[PDB]
């Protein structure tokens, strides 16, 4: 799932 | 207290985070993510609004803490306009580098935060007369935070492109502003 900045 | 730019960013991030709990992360991402289909290429806001989405409580809290502190200080010492430009440049470039490495499904204010870290530190180091600097304890805390992202020390998939591009941007702008 999504990548976190 | 926090000036108008520092404040409106914090409010924006909380509004988006609430929308994400109500509508789901996926629905908000359809509206705010970096363009993920050629049909979305002219929806200009998307090149920046990825910075407003957060996926975990930890993620939003630490980004907003750093933003409140470093953004608040940049805005107080150097003005609202300066903070706006750092923010736009870091959001755009961090997003560009991220999507290049790993595609468009990312979010968070950390590209911008990492820019502020590098900016405030290098500007204090190269140009003490500005009246802004990153104090020792915060240098250490910032370094640990960076190290943790790079070596994936959160239990989360990181946008490493966004983070490194962010830090680069901040250091680059500090260098430019210290001439
Ligand atoms: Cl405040």
């Amino acid at each position: 799932r999504v990548r976190h900045a | 207290r926090a000036g108008p730019v520092t404040w409106v960013m914090m409010i924006a991030c909380v509004v988006v985070f609430i929308a994400m709990q109500i509508l789901g992360d996926q629905e908000v991402m359809l509206w705010l993510a970096w363009p993920f289909d050629p049909t979305l290429k002219f929806e200009f806001w998307r090149y920046f609004t990825h910075a407003l989405m957060h996926f975990s409580l930890m993620h939003i809290l630490f980004n907003l803490l750093w933003w409140w502190y470093l953004g608040g200080a940049v805005e107080k010492r150097l003005g609202s306009g300066k903070l706006i430009v750092i923010t736009l440049i870091s959001a755009l470039l961090s997003g560009y580098v991220q999507q290049k490495f790993s595609g468009p499904w990312f979010g968070g204010l950390s590209g911008v935060v990492y820019a502020l870290m590098g900016y405030v530190w290098l500007r204090g180091e190269r140009d003490p007369q500005s009246g802004i600097y990153l104090q020792r304890g915060l240098i250490i805390f910032a370094l640990i935070w960076i190290v943790a992202g790079w070596f994936d020390l959160f239990g989360m998939s990181m946008a490493n492109g966004a983070h490194i591009a962010g830090l680069a941007v901040g250091l680059a702008m500090a260098f430019v502003d210290s001439l």
